[PDB]
């Protein structure tokens, strides 16, 4: 029997999910046809309403303590909760409720890691991350806006071959994929050693993949998988198609200055 | 009470029946209707269930910033809203940006679009017209048959595929653990589809859920990753170095642009071959069955800002070209100045947000965003626990835009209807739509029905296009122009590059010293779901205002100050359920309009 997953859904942009779908390794139809049991999902599921509703409980009482609960997005403190509302109730409500019989929770993105946007300055929502809402649970984030495909299905297989929750940092980040600033292994990096560096958009350093620190990379201080891994299939990643990381895995990187601000 | 607006006469005494969540959208969304006597659809509330406060969020930040906390809005419609917050920022700062620059824009725009409206069709769509159980029954030789007939073209089209196909499916189901096909309205009697026609649709699904992960490395070339591509104010970042010293560390290389072309020219097979004839086929199966609802406001009133000239900065050279139509008159459009304070307006009056005055829309270059929950009088519930929402008062996360104070559909379907118009009016750069339209009535009425044995009809275009059926036949359509036109794009840029011209950046005025102490701009896109706007406001080197007009805040909008209602309310009206407590109906007409909820509310 495969492993029930519960996806829910915050406040959200969908990065997350529609990234998920991109996993050539394992492809995202194989999850679902062959890993786990995608029992709920807002993105993709048949039953709407009540009918929709029902399928929690039943997965719920019928996998007590066995299934996997995914959360996609944040839980909104103002508006009584309301600026995400979920069955005539506030999200908060729902996220809480399947919470309590998950065998683990995967906080996808920066969004559920972190905050990600809508929790940027001024927080109008005082949308929050799941850690600081579930607190009783062994919770692993997945960050970044989005993760990589290949990441956020690679937790995915690991927990449903071992059974286990994957080593994790001081941050609840899976080591297997953040344990590397995308700075150690960054193509350019033979630029950055030697002092060749981009200074303007299209300069004839751009041209030649020249470093883009001075442009404000934020790779030295972003732990991620996209230098190595890279992205869709390791077709590319935001340096090696000329524009620096953004530092879109790291808490708060939203009120950390300008993208184009460089690192001090 | 019951009251009239646009034709429409809406009556709220009837059963009342609560969808909530809608599901297969992106984002959250609640609707609520009720039924007469006999199950029609009488009134529909559109409840938009979701807000983020982007707006908000985006003061006092750097203007060249902001396209990437905008392009947040959205991982769906992955790319748009950088690409309005550039031009938004561009036109505020009169920076002109080099052609290589618009050609990657616009075919990242186009990738998009087609990225977009195929998942959408068979992962959000389908299941609304596809019973996957009936698929069990087919039989593989005659879904093998019908594939031939639906698309010859198509080389998976054997008896043993379709039965390997159907054969995991049979195990998928037998093992009780449905995933997403669980609790879902199989053997209800709104599926008309024979078994064969559901078999061939579940295969396709599965095919376009491997297929749709190679086109968007189109995005991951130019931009890096998707979801969520880097954008540029002034140009792109993706710097051109065809076989020059350092090419290999390029972004732009000719390795790469090949790789780009490779994935256009599937691209263009895949909606030939696959989507586009599914779309027709189901189409036609439906249209035979008598399923013509969900006409709404398409009947009637259609805007696009227009997007896509054959010649940059030209407008009257847009290949989707827009502007507005009114009491479905095709025979007169109105022009679209997303600058004119009397045309794009929005009201807040059922919405939950506050202005200084309610009666009023403010074009987004005066937008206020302040939040506003609060529920009306008639609630059943309480504040954190509505039972049924009062459509009297204020409903919506969503905000209701109105052109010149009246309530218009957008999306593929109002541009298919705007370019038949322009078609018709004599403006060639209209002509591919006109002549996709004319094939799909052909193949519609006629063609289709003769090659499965089905009485021949002859609806006209102004019967057929205001339907679901028609907004569903639209999008397809405009995905395969889309890929039409990128594949003309790629060869305009290869030989532009060629020809000496590799710049990628206009970086002039990348300096806030360069830039006027005060300036306003406007950024439009014909975004997947429809018009699209950006207004900005920048004072001091930074943002004053920033204001955000989505397809889905016009097509999903509550009632505005007169009461009338937005494109997914009309479009609900007047449709009989076979069961009132199963939303298959309204799932299928709401789904038309491919909702993106986090668009609509941002
Ligand atoms: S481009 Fe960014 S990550 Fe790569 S070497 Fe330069 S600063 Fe480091
Ligand atoms: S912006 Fe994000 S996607 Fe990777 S390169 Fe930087 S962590
Ligand atoms: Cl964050
Ligand atoms: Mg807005």
């Amino acid at each position: 029997p495969r492993t029930p997953v519960l996806w829910l859904h915050g406040l959200e942009c969908t990065c997350c999910s529609e990234s998920f779908i991109r996993s050539a390794h394992p492809l995202a139809k194989d999850v679902v046809l062959s890993m786990i049991s995608l029992d709920y999902d807002d993105t993709l599921m048949a039953a709407a309403g009540h009918q929709a509703e029902a399928i929690l409980e039943e997965i719920m009482t019928k996998y007590k303590g066995n299934y996997i609960l995914a959360v996609e997005g944040n839980p909104p403190l103002n508006q009584d909760g309301m600026s995400c509302i979920i069955g005539g109730r506030p999200f908060i409500e729902q996220l809480k409720y399947v919470a309590k019989d998950a065998k683990a929770i995967i906080s996808w993105g920066s969004c559920a890691s972190w905050g990600c946007v809508q929790a940027a300055k001024p927080n109008p929502t005082q949308a929050t991350p799941v850690h600081k809402v579930i607190t009783d649970k062994p919770i692993i984030k997945v960050p970044g806006c989005p993760p990589i495909a290949e990441v956020m299905t690679g937790v995915i297989t690991y927990m449903l071959t071992f059974d286990r929750i994957p080593e994790l940092d001081r941050q609840g980040r899976p080591k297997m994929f953040y344990s590397q600033r995308i700075h150690d292994k960054c193509y350019r990096r033979p630029h950055f050693d030697a002092g060749q560096f981009v200074e303007e958009w299209d300069d004839e350093s751009a041209r030649k993949g020249f470093c883009l620190y001075k442009m404000g990379c934020k790779g030295p201080t972003t732990y991620n998988a996209c230098s190595t891994t890279r992205w869709n299939e390791g077709t590319s990643f935001p340096i090696q198609s000329g524009h620096g990381c953004i530092g879109c895995s790291e808490d708060g990187f939203w009120d950390k200055g300008s993208f184009y601000d460089r690192l001090t | 009470s019951a009251y009239a607006t646009q034709g429409f006469n809406l009556d709220d005494r009837g059963r009342r029946i609560v969808v909530d969540p809608v599901t297969r959208i992106e984002g959250h969304m609640r609707c609520e209707v009720n039924v007469d006597a006999n199950n029609v659809i009488r009134n529909a509330v559109s409840t938009g269930t979701m807000w983020r406060g982007l707006e908000v969020i985006l003061k006092g930040r750097d203007p060249r910033d902001a396209w990437a906390f905008v392009e947040r809005i959205c991982g769906v419609c992955t790319g748009c809203h950088a690409l309005a917050s550039v031009r938004a920022v561009e036109n505020a700062l009169d920076i002109r940006i080099p052609k290589n620059a618009h050609l990657i824009r616009e075919i990242m725009a186009k990738t998009l679009q087609v990225h977009d409206h195929a998942v959408h069709f068979y992962h959000l769509h389908a299941l609304d017209w596809v019973d996957v159980m009936s698929a069990l029954k087919a039989d593989p030789k005659r879904t093998s048959e019908l594939q031939q007939l639906v698309s010859p073209a198509h080389p998976l089209s054997s008896a043993g595929y379709f039965r390997d196909i159907q054969n995991r499916l049979k195990r998928f189901v037998e093992s009780g653990q449905l995933g997403p096909f669980m609790n879902g309205y199989w053997g209800s009697k709104a599926y008309v589809l024979p078994p064969e026609a559901n078999l061939m649709a579940v295969t396709h699904y599965l095919e376009a859920l491997d297929l749709q992960k190679e086109w968007v490395k189109i995005h991951t070339i130019f931009g890096g990753k998707n979801p969520h591509p880097n954008y540029l104010v002034g140009g792109v970042p993706c710097a051109i170095n065809l076989d020059g010293i350092g090419a290999a560390s390029a972004p732009v290389n000719m390795e790469r642009l090949s790789f780009v072309k490779a994935r256009i020219d599937e691209i263009i097979e895949f909606n030939k071959n696959v989507y586009v004839p599914d779309v027709l086929a189901i189409g036609t199966l439906y249209k035979q069955a008598g399923w013509l609802y969900g006409g709404g406001l398409a009947a009637t009133n259609v805007l696009d800002y227009g997007e896509y000239p054959n010649v940059a900065y030209n407008k009257s050279t847009d290949q989707l070209p827009g502007g507005a139509i009114l009491n479905g008159n095709w025979d007169e459009v109105f022009p679209v100045d997303p600058r004119d304070s009397q045309q794009v307006q929005e009201f807040v009056s059922h919405s939950w947000y506050k202005y200084a005055d309610e009666s009023v829309g403010l074009h987004p270059w005066d937008g206020v965003t302040e939040p506003n929950y609060v529920l009306g009088a008639n609630t059943k519930g309480t504040r954190t626990r509505i039972e049924q929402i009062d459509e009297s008062a204020k409903y919506s996360w969503i905000k209701s835009p109105r052109w010149r104070g009246h309530a218009m559909e957008v999306g593929p379907l109002s541009r298919y209807i705007l370019a038949y118009a322009h078609a018709r009016s004599g403006n060639k750069y209209a002509e591919r739509p006109k002549e996709q339209l004319e094939y799909s009535a052909q193949m519609i009425n006629s063609a289709i029905p003769k090659a499965l044995g089905l009485p021949e009809t002859q609806y006209t275009l102004k019967q057929l296009l205001p339907s679901t059926i028609g907004r569903t036949l639209a999008r397809a359509l405009e995905s395969q122009y889309c890929g039409e036109m990128m594949h003309s794009d790629w060869h305009d840029l290869v030989a532009n590059i060629r020809a000496g011209d590799t710049a990628t950046a206009n970086v002039d005025k990348w300096d806030p010293a360069t830039w006027p102490l005060q300036a306003k701009g406007v950024g439009t896109v014909a975004a997947p779901r429809g018009a699209l706007g950006h207004w900005i406001r920048i004072k001091d080197g930074r943002i004053e205002n920033y204001q955000c007009v989505v397809p889905t805040t016009w097509n999903g909008s509550p009632r505005d100050y007169k009461g009338q209602i937005g494109a997914f309310e009309a479009s609900l009206m007047n449709t009989p359920m076979v069961n009132p407590e199963q939303p298959v109906e309204i799932l299928r007409t709401l789904h038309s309009f491919d909702p993106c909820l986090a668009c609509s509310t941002h």
